[PDB]
């Protein structure tokens, strides 16, 4: 790999530079180098990896959003023939977006998820999965759609198994799971009321642990706690 | 379309 | 080229839906790939030229900016030494900025320019030219800096004077060379006095010629007389 | 640092 003569402290001080510049397809390739170093990541590491690549898979959701909609339009009724370009366009991005969900997949299965134990650890990389298997589903229309929504749906389970078990509820990685979680049913799955259920059960359950935190965890856990009552709102 | 509040970067 | 196997129009139709989804960098590629075909560029493939490329470099030159300051900030007196890297990567963003304005100074030598004969599409080349060139002159530190600087200064008053003879004055293209011409003259010639008198003359002659206009074109004209006056605010 | 104003995109 590209990356596989610098340092591992100088990709990560570079993957920071990087996430400074904005240069976030910069700061995902350190970060992937990084990782093939082979050692486990610190927490600060799991999330520089993290934000590095969601910001560079955002971007092609979001154009992957607005060019499937022109197609879609440029598929309607009345709708003047414009040839092939659209819809190869559209391609273009996809296999883009699939090719950087298939990084990821493979950096958290070679090794990262087999060599975490920690629950903060192995959840947080659970997560991970699931979240890249559900912008892969996004955009799935063949005969592996299926397959890729339940890859989704197991890496989510195991990881909520664990983190009901391992972490408290305002726990914030444990929160962001939920979250996402539950997105993936309203959005992915087509079950809105387990996502709503999981929604509401999630936030009262933090509220009720809150007194326990400081105020720092305090501000760290209602941030999240903000983003599920945001979608239960829409939702409701 | 509309999209629902997911953790971290809100950058899509 | 990597674009040599697709047609023009279809080139062109992409660019636009690159545009769309705010994909910059495929939009430059698409254009290049039009410009590659060897024919002009009308009015407004010209302006998706100059839009994407635009784009990309702004994202690299801010990049750079973030990263030079914190570069001289690791270099002041009681600052702790950090290592190569902030300079290796401020490096790296700064060769891949001069790579893409050495590809759009490409483009105009071969073989934009010397087919240009209309004023509108000489002084839009030629303004581009002086621009790419002002590009790398703020990234530049070396021996070549001042025939950089000459090069833009060179190229801005070509364009300046076929805009003075074939224009009007409240011509957009005509109002946008004399503002970077302007800027070009504060901050990389180091002649304030020239950019402010330059700047006031092109607004006040501009004011002068509004009468002519229809209401669309008063539009266009009075939105870069406003940039020249920001920029006179911010000068005097 | 501060940038002035020039025409087009201001994308930096
Ligand atoms: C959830 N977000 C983060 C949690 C913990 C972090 O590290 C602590 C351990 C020092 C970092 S560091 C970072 C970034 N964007 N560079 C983001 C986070
Ligand atoms: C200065 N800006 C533009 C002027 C003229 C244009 O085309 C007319 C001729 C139809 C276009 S088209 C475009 C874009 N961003 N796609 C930008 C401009
Ligand atoms: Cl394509
Ligand atoms: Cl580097
Ligand atoms: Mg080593
Ligand atoms: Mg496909
Ligand atoms: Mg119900
Ligand atoms: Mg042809
Ligand atoms: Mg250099
Ligand atoms: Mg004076």
């Amino acid at each position: 790999g590209a990356m596989g003569s610098m340092e591992r402290a100088s990709l990560i001080q570079k993957a920071k530079l990087a996430e400074q510049a904005e240069r976030y397809e910069d700061m995902a390739a350190f970060m992937k180098g990084a990782v093939e170093k082979g050692e486990e990541l610190s927490c600060e590491e799991r999330n520089l990896l993290s934000v590095a690549y969601k910001n560079v898979v955002g971007g092609q959701r979001a154009a992957w959003r607005v060019l499937s909609s022109i197609e879609q339009k440029s598929n309607e009724e009345g709708s003047e023939e414009k040839g092939p370009e659209v819809r190869e366009y559209r391609e273009k991005v996809e296999t883009e977006l699939q090719g950087v969900c298939d990084t990821v997949l493979g950096l958290l299965d070679s090794h990262l998820i087999k060599e975490a134990g920690d629950a903060e650890s192995r959840v947080f990389y659970l997560k991970m999965k699931g979240d890249y298997y559900r912008y892969l589903a996004e955009v799935a229309t063949g005969d592996d759609k299926k397959r890729i929504i339940d890859s989704a749906r197991s890496a989510y389970q195991e990881a909520m198994d664990i983190s009901k078990k391992e972490m408290p509820p305002t726990n914030p990685i444990r929160l962001g799971l939920a979250l996402n979680f539950s997105v993936f049913h309203y959005e992915i799955a087509n079950s809105p009321e387990e996502a709503i259920s999981l929604a509401k059960t999630t936030f009262d359950e933090a509220m009720a642990d809150l007194h326990t935190l400081s105020e720092d965890s305090y501000k760290d856990s209602t941030l999240i706690m903000q983003l599920l009552r945001d979608n239960l709102t829409l939702w409701t | 379309k509309l999209m629902f509040k997911t953790e971290g970067p809100d950058s899509d």
